[PDB]
């Protein structure tokens, strides 16, 4: 035996489980491509799974995966070698082009909705009655970049309503327009908010939102993309 | 071959050592300096383990076993066939692990993400070094470390354990185990929750984080949150391992008697040590 | 250096969240509890509301009943003295009836009847609680995953206190209520069966347990690394993949040469974890019923 039977059976089950698990995780990104975008030759031993359809709430439609994959966006890179597997150099300014660590996905250009169908992220001013409840309130702090120049000033916190947590700092620039900075990329200190990723002069370069009381999945990716890329690409102006 | 969204990310940069020299991939694997370093150590390591399996006289994988120098050798070297292989293999293993963590860092940098992963991996590495470096050095001999063999390492665990009686009574072991069990319970909960929301009853629309928060509060009167649960898992898991290494760093150094006995500090406290009745009086 | 996102830098509170309604009977939900600023550095600040309802009440009652049955017997073992009680707290033990009684409810209260009582109270408390994990999801429109996963835990526990004792013909085969004594049961069980290191399901259970710690570390560390692109927002990333999902996949692909999806990683997870108790349940169940000694069994690879 019984124990032998039980162990033998298990291993067989386990093998099937791994199969089901591996194929499940091939719902996105697959089939494999060559650097040119054509389907790569060897896909490996695992098949693609029969697709599945997720029903999005709030009439936002469906997603069905696996499905036809594409970037739905230009990619400012070019090869730097004559054979597969070497880096691809940015054709332009990688920050503005949204490549490398500055990369953003062409997600939906609407904002995530909470369970009730309302915008999930709001500026706190338009969010009632949300307020800072613990820790240093960043609102009104000057914002300093990795070049140690002030780049602006915090003029609200954007917050996740269902989850009640800070997601962005809305920051005013020398020209009086604003930008969202990912909460996770700023250090609130006693007397200032510090941003290591960007030098002061790249703040204006941050992607901007089309409407000033929401932010869409797409603009979030451009913004988080842009700022993270700062790490690699503002390496010239940093320093300390 | 590249995943459908991969090319935009495969830019130059992020390496720690040697600039663009090894800045390239090999299939899906990134290389870099530490890719090479890793390969080297692991290769040498495997060769040496296969050499040891020749000297031991077997090719069976359930029998191959590489033992540390015996207790008499102390912290000095030992002939290849009498411990020195294990010694070198150990150096190689550490080489491979640290290189693997550092290669992981280089990946992070090319990807503009956080460093949490190789930070977490570092905890496993330190558990390893406790067992084969810090404890054996503090006890005076390589011989106190475990042997590299599938079933022989289980003997080392079992022998080491019963040396202190039933090892359950080591309190750090207790705390460690609690974290392991809890972590596993949280893995099951998180996994199941996300999947219950993404894969609702037939026909219904995908639920939302609001449903997830609701489900927990409904069930237990609290919900940690989607940021929280990822903070938790990491902390449960690292803490389990932290307390693991802590429990063996102290066993055979600051405590060497029966773990069961250690507990008598509590029972023999002045304010009740002598009151008769119960299990101890 | 940078900010790591293990604790929050600023908390924000808004009005109490009373949760989604769906098909829940809001009559049975409580009102909100306090708000822990302390908790809020790490996770949510809001305590409550909790749904009760009658299955809840049953579990909660039965659970305390179980607990109290044990505590009464501990107090009693301490000769009603408070200081002895605290001193010997980890040593007290509610033992099951002696082999004499086999599977009968004949045993005296002082000699194992009490164990059976506290055990009855526990059996009720747990299963109802299970029905609760199913129902609370049903009422919300959600998958049954959580109740299925919980069943995996229930399995091992059932095997230990119920199925395996029955199959062995006595309640004395079962685990006692007591901190130190249950560790002793565990040690002894291994000895009397020839070392569980030789039981291959124990070996599997270990792999998964260690594996759960490895996975959740990776997963946990990964989400945090990509929290700067909103990774923690897993459901929306599932329904519309962002650079967060992508950078995640790619770190792992470049590191170990293959990777997951933002939904699939959770499938790995739910399995890695349930597999701990699953294998473990079988392993124990087989011990003493089919295999008397795992070393011996192992000598014949079966
Ligand atoms: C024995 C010990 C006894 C232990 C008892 C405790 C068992 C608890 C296990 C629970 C598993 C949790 C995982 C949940 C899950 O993924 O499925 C949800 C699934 C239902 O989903 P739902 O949430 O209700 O619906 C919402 C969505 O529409 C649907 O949501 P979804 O998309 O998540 O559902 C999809 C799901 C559909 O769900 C299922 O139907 C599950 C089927 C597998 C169930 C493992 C037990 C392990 C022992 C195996 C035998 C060896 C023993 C030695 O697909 C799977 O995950 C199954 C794939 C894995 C199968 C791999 C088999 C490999 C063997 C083949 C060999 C190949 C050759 C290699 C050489 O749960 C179950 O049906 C299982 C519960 C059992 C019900 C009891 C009634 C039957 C009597
Ligand atoms: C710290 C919490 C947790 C614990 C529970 C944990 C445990 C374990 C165990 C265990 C419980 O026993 C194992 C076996 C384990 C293994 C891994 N962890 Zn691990 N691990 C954890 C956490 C992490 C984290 C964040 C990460 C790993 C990563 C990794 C990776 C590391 C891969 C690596 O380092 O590659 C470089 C070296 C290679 C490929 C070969 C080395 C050859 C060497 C020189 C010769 C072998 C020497 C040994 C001492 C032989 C002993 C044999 C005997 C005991 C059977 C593997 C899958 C690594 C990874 O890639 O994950 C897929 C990674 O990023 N791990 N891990
Ligand atoms: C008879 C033995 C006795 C019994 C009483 C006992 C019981 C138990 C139970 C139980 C149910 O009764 C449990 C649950 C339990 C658990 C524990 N005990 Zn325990 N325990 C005992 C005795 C011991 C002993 C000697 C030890 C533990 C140790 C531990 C530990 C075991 C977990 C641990 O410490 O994990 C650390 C992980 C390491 C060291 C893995 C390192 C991986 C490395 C960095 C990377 C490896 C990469 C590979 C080589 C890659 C290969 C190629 C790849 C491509 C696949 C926990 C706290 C463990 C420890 O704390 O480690 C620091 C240890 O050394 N235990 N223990
Ligand atoms: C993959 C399997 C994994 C393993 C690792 C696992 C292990 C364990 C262990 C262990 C390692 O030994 C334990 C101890 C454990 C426990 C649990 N698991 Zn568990 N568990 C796992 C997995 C799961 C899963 C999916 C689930 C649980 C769920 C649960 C639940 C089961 C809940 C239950 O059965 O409750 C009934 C009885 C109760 C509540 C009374 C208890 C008395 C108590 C001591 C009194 C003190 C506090 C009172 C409640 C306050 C009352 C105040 C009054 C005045 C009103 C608990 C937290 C259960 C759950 O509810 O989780 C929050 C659930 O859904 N578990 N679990
Ligand atoms: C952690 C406490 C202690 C230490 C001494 C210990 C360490 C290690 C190391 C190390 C520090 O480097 C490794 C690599 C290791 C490996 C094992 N131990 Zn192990 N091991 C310990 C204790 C235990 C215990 C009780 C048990 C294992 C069992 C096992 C089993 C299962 C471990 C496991 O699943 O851990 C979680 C990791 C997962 C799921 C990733 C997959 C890792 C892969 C299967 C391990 C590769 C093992 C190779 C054969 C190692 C050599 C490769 C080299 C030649 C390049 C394997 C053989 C496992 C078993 O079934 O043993 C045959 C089991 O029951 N281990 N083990
Ligand atoms: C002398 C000890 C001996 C050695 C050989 C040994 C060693 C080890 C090591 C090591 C030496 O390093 C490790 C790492 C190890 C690990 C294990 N061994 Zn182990 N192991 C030993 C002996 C045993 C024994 C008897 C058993 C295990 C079992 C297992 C299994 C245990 C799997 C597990 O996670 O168990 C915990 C979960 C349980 C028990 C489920 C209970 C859930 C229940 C439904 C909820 C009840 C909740 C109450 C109502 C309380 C409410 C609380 C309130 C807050 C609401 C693990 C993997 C476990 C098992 O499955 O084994 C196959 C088991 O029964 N082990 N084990
Ligand atoms: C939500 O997001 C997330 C993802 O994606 C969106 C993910 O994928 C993952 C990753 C997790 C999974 C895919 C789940 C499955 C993983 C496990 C169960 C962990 C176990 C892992 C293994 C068994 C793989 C170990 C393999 C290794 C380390 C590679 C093989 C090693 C060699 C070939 C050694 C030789 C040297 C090399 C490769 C160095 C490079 C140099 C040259 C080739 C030269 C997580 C955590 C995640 O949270
Ligand atoms: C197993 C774990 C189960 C935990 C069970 C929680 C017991 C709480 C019982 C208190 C109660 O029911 O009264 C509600 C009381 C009184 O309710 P009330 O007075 O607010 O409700 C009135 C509202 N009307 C109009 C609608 C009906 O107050 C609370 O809200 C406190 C609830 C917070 C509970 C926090 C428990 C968290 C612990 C679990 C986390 C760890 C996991 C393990
Ligand atoms: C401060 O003091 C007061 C009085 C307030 C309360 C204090 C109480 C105390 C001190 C409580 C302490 C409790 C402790 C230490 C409990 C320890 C519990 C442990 C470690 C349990 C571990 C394992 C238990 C298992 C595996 C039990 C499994 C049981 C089952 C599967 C149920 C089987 C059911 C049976 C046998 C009954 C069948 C009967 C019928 C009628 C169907
Ligand atoms: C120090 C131990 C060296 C282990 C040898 C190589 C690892 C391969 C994994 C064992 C496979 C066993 N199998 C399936 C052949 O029976
Ligand atoms: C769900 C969270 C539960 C946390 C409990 C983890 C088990 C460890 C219990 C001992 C506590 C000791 N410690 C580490 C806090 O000092
Ligand atoms: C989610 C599945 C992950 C698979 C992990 C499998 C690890 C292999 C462990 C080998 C077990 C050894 N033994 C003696 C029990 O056969
Ligand atoms: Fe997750």
């Amino acid at each position: 035996d019984l124990a032998s039977l039980a162990i033998y059976s298990f291993w067989i089950f386990l093998a099937g489980l791994i199969y089901y698990l591996q194929t499940e995780n091939m719902r996105e990104g697959y089939p494999l491509e060559n650097e040119d975008g054509t389907p790569a030759a060897n896909q490996g031993p695992f098949p693609l799974p029969k697709p599945k359809t997720f029903i999005l709430p709030h009439g936002r439609g469906t997603l069905t995966v696996p499905g036809p994959e594409s970037e739905d966006r230009p990619i400012a890179l070019a090869r730097t070698a004559v054979s597969e597997g070497f880096p691809h150099a940015p054709t332009g300014d990688p920050m503005k082009d949204g490549v490398g660590p500055a990369s953003w996905v062409a997600r939906r250009d609407l904002p995530e909705l909470d369970g009730h169908g309302h915008n999930k992220i709001k500026p706190m001013k338009a969010a009632a009655g949300f307020h800072v409840s613990a820790g240093k309130n960043p609102i009104g702090l000057p914002v300093r970049g990795c070049d140690l120049e002030i780049a602006g000033k915090v003029v609200d916190i954007w917050v996740d309503i269902p989850e009640q947590m800070a997601r962005f700092l809305e920051v005013e620039l020398k020209d009086g327009s604003t930008r969202l900075l990912p909460m996770q990329m700023v250090k609130v200190q006693s007397n200032r908010v510090h941003v290591n990723a960007l030098s002061s002069d790249l703040f204006a370069g941050i992607p901007t939102i089309k409407s000033p009381t929401e932010v869409t999945l797409l603009e979030e990716d451009k913004i988080c993309g842009y700022v993270a890329g700062g790490l690699m690409y503002a390496a010239p102006k940093r320093k300390s | 071959a590249l995943l459908s969204f991969e090319r935009k990310y495969r830019v130059p940069g992020g390496t720690l050592v040697g600039g663009n020299l090894f800045d390239f991939w090999v299939g899906p694997f990134y290389v870099g300096f530490f890719g090479v370093a890793t390969f080297f150590f692991a290769a040498l390591g495997i060769i040496l383990i296969a050499w040891s399996a020749v000297l031991q006289g077997t090719w069976n994988p359930q029998l191959i076993s590489v033992y540390p120098p015996a207790l008499e050798y102390g912290l000095g070297g030992a002939p290849l066939a009498k411990g020195g292989l294990w010694q070198i293999i150990t150096i190689c293993a550490t080489g491979a692990f640290v290189s693997w963590a550092l290669r992981e860092v280089e990946i992070c940098r090319k990807l503009g993400i956080g460093y949490h992963i190789p930070f977490a991996f570092a905890f496993a590495i330190l558990a390893y070094l406790t067992l084969v470096l810090f404890r054996p050095v503090m006890m005076g001999a390589w011989g106190y470390a475990f042997p590299y063999g599938i079933w022989t390492h289980l003997d080392w665990v079992s022998n080491t354990g019963y040396t202190y009686g039933n090892f359950h009574y080591n309190p750090a072991h207790m705390i460690a185990i609690s974290f392991f069990f809890t972590n596993a319970l949280a893995l099951a909960l998180h996994g199941a929750l996300v999947l219950s929301a993404a894969n609702p009853e037939k026909g219904k629309e995908m639920r939302t984080p609001d449903h997830e928060d609701t489900f927990f509060r409904d069930l237990v009167g609290y919900s940690i949150g989607t940021l929280g649960i990822h903070r938790l898992g990491l902390l449960l898991s690292l803490s389990a391992v932290f307390f693991s290494a802590l429990c063996m760093i102290i066993t055979g150094t600051i405590w060497f008697d029966q773990w069961v006995d250690w507990w008598q500090w509590w029972v023999k406290l002045p304010w009740w040590a002598n009151i008769p009745g119960g299990i101890n009086g | 250096a940078e900010y790591q996102n293990i604790f929050s830098q600023v908390q924000v509170r808004g009005p109490a969240d009373l949760g989604m309604t769906e098909d829940v009977n809001l009559a049975n939900r409580s009102g909100v509890g306090p708000f822990s600023t302390l908790l809020g550095w790490f996770g949510n600040a809001q305590l409550g509301p909790i749904y009760l309802g009658s299955l809840g009440v049953l579990s909660l009652f039965s659970g305390l009943m179980w607990f109290f049955t044990i505590g009464i017997w501990f107090w009693y073992q301490a000769g009603w003295n408070p200081a002895v009680f605290l001193r010997d707290l980890f040593f007290f033990s509610l033992e099951p009836p002696a082999p004499e009684y086999g599977l009968s409810f004949a045993a005296p209260l002082k000699e194992g009847g009490l164990w059976l009582i506290a055990s009855f109270f526990m059996f009720v408390a747990v299963w109802s609680w299970w029905g609760r994990t199913y129902l609370r999801a049903q009422a919300l429109g959600m998958g049954k995953h959580t109740a299925w996963a919980f069943l995996s835990a229930i399995w091992l526990w059932m095997v230990l206190g119920f199925i395996r004792p029955i199959l062995m013909g006595s309640w004395s085969e079962a685990v006692p209520y007591g901190i130190f004594s249950h560790l002793d049961w565990t040690n002894n069980f291994s000895l009397v069966h020839g070392n569980l290191f030789y039981n291959p399901f124990h070996g599997l259970s270990i792999a998964f347990l260690y594996g759960s710690a490895l996975l959740f570390a990776m997963h946990g560390a990964t989400i945090l690394a990509v929290s700067r692109f909103g990774g923690e927002r897993e459901l929306e990333q599932i329904a519309d993949r962002g650079t967060a999902a992508e950078r995640a996949a790619l770190f792992w692909r470049w590191t170990m040469g293959f990777n997951a999806t933002m939904e699939g990683i959770h499938r790995w997870a739910i399995w890695m974890a349930v597999l701990v108790t699953l294998t473990g349940g079988i392993g124990i169940l087989l011990s003493g019923t089919v295999v008397d000694n795992w070393y011996v069994w192992g000598q014949n690879h079966g």
